[PDB]
């Protein structure tokens, strides 16, 4: 062949069990609103409900997460402290 | 000439009191002489024309600054209106050097200059005002006054910092560089939209890290305790949790490379230098561009995908192409190329059929399309006598039936010649700079909300306007405070439980979860 | 001696335990590239300038085609 290629420096990304199709918390998506949401936009004002991710790469709504820090916060699918590392999917 | 000029006459005057009159006499004549000559010169000879104090401020004179302060330090609100003069001065210089208007400036080189402006104020105080802690006070809040005016200045000091720490060619000891950091901390210090300046060093972060590697090795360390000495334990951790995330990716390079020369030493993945990154820590959100990838990568990329799945039980290792690099060995000698996993597709279906057009890069290969433009424009266009990838019609704008050929281009000297078109000059083009500003302001709002959910339940209520003044004071050194902002966003959690805050039940707040 | 010479003896000799590991290193990523058959049994060694007196290392002359592409495969890792 004319160009072969030799080396390849290609990055991975990865998540632990944000589990696209049922938050883990609400059991209803990814997106699409939450269990104390309902309806879309009924009085949101550009629906402030957004996905949580922490350090340990889960993500739930913000609604979903933010219920479950007045308790224990140990990120039940794991035993990882949660954080507030990203905002929005 | 007419400081020095008083300050004999003083002289003279205090010798002939002290010698040809009684012993103490001095007190009313001194203070009389003081309040009639400099009282009456001070609002006039300071400001007028004529080398005054801006003229001999702007020229650099030591000796003048020095003799002013330190003949106008007897009498009082003398040190008020000199250095309200300076800060005039100081304002006047920054807006002469903050404008905007006009599209085609350095952002390196602007940093440069008001490093460069800061430390000769810097440098003047020192030698005449004697370290006054007035005329440090004033120029603070002057740099604090005129720096937060513009909110793409943190952007700018994010590139000029980045420039100095990709590669320490100017200033190779160590002394030098270490005062330009301080000078770029201490100029740091007095600014404000921490949140911006924290974001685009993330993303510089983000650039150097993921690019050639071996560009300081030692000065991150020293980055990281600034960043503790100003910013402090926030996201400065986020920034080293990235670099413990490289360093877990490098153990993971080590331990596949040996359990693939234990299974037959990968042919397809000879030197794969793949890397293993976070969601969360790294802004890679925007990691799907699903485009064919080459025969031989696609193999390896799955084998490497197979080995990191199993390895970490849960590691679903997602496609992306907007991130890497690779090295293209081609072939009178071999010399090898470099591809950003840009142009790799583009090459590869030219190595399965040359005499190929936009169709054909278009149809067979499910790409995107802004990143498509961009490839093929470093590619093809704008590109010096190193041409990879030649065309038969020679214009500016890009077509569609044209066809793609090769030149040799011998003028490389060595056997290694990349293709650097990516990370050219600073442009900050209006969707990159709008959608980050768009980030940046979900950003502040959920940041915003994460401070008033974690103070204010430990803390009293509000009736009117009693709580926020607390949340703006805490958020003083981040941002400002957008009142009209954090307004309608307090509103917003009474749709539900966890502290409704009614606006009708003021009174009293629920203080459960 | 003493601990004049010998630890620079002993650090030659890490050397040569260097250029094994180097041996066998190479000899594993050579079926991963294996451009051509010139990389066949290979016995690379790998040694430092200052341990070694080798600082009469540029002799600069052609090598065989076999011997070519190995000292190229070689080079290239
Ligand atoms: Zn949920
Ligand atoms: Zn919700
Ligand atoms: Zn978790």
């Amino acid at each position: 062949k004319r160009f072969e290629v030799k080396k390849w420096n290609a990055v991975a990304l990865w998540a632990w069990d944000i589990v696209v199709d049922n938050c883990a918390i609400c059991r209803n998506h990814i997106m699409d609103l939450c269990i104390e949401c309902q309806a879309n936009q009924a009085s949101a004002t550009s629906e402030e409900c957004t996905v949580a991710w922490g350090v340990c790469n889960h993500a739930f709504h913000f609604h979903c997460i933010s219920r479950w820090l007045k308790t224990r916060q140990v990120c039940p699918l794991d035993n990882r402290e949660w954080e507030f590392q990203k905002y929005g999917h | 000439v007419y400081i020095k000029k008083v300050e004999a006459r003083i002289n003279e005057e205090i010798e002939r009191v002290m010698h040809c009159l009684d012993k103490s006499t001095e007190e009313p004549i001194v203070k009389v002489v003081e309040r009639e000559l400099i009282s009456k010169h001070m609002k006039t000879i300071v400001e007028m024309e004529n080398s005054g104090l801006v003229h001999m401020l702007k020229n650099g004179k030591t000796e003048d600054l020095g003799c002013m302060y330190k003949l106008f330090s007897r009498v009082p609100n003398g040190l008020k209106t000199m250095c309200e003069c300076m800060s005039s001065y100081l304002r006047e210089q920054g807006k002469a050097l903050v404008s905007e208007e006009g599209e085609g400036k350095n952002p390196v080189d602007y940093i440069q200059g008001l490093l460069d402006l800061k430390s000769r104020f810097d440098r003047f105080l020192l030698e005449s005002f004697n370290n006054d802690r007035l005329f440090k006070q004033t120029i603070a809040g002057d740099f604090e006054y005129f720096l937060n005016l513009n909110s793409r200045s943190p952007e700018y000091l994010s590139l000029f910092i980045d420039d100095k720490l990709k590669k320490g060619v100017k200033g190779l000891t160590e002394q030098e560089v270490e005062t330009i950091l301080d000078k770029a901390m201490v100029l740091f210090r007095f600014m404000q939209e921490k949140d911006v300046f924290e974001r685009y060093y993330k993303q510089h972060l983000a650039r150097r890290l993921l690019t050639n590697k071996s560009v300081s090795d030692d000065s991150e360390k020293n980055m990281i305790s600034k960043l503790k000495t100003e910013c402090g334990c926030q996201f400065t951790s986020k920034l080293e949790g990235m670099f413990r995330d490289m360093s877990i990716s490098n153990t993971t390079m080590d331990e596949f490379r040996q359990h693939l020369q234990a299974t037959g030493v990968s042919l397809g993945g000879v030197d794969l230098t793949v890397r293993v990154l976070t969601t969360g820590y790294w802004p890679t959100q925007s990691a799907t561009p699903k485009c064919n990838i080459p025969p031989a990568p696609r193999h390896a990329f799955e084998i490497f995908r197979r080995f990191y799945l199993a390895k970490h039980s849960g590691r679903q290792l997602t496609l992306q192409h907007h991130m890497g690099s690779a090295d293209l060995n081609a072939t009178t000698r071999k010399h090898i190329l470099q591809v950003s996993t840009f142009q790799m597709t583009i090459l590869m279906l030219f190595n399965n059929r040359e005499k190929y057009t936009f169709e054909e890069i278009q149809q067979e290969t499910d790409i995107p399309e802004r990143e498509l433009v961009r490839a093929l424009q470093s590619l093809a266009c704008g590109k010096p006598t190193q041409r990879v990838l030649t065309k038969e019609p020679k214009s500016k704008e890009i077509e569609n039936g044209h066809i793609f050929t090769v030149n040799d281009q011998f003028t490389s000297k060595l056997h290694r010649v990349k293709i650097q078109t990516v990370a050219a000059k600073q442009g900050e083009s209006d969707p990159e700079r709008k959608e980050t500003r768009q980030k940046v302001d979900d950003d502040r709002k959920h940041e915003i909300e994460a401070a008033i959910v974690r103070i204010m339940k430990s803390r009293k209520k509000m009736q009117h306007n009693v709580l926020v003044a607390e949340v703006t004071q805490q958020l003083k050194a981040r941002f400002l405070p957008s009142p009209v902002v954090i307004k309608k966003r307090i509103e917003g959690l009474i749709e539900r439980e966890y502290l409704a805050r009614t606006p009708e039940d003021r009174k009293v707040y629920t203080y459960v979860a």
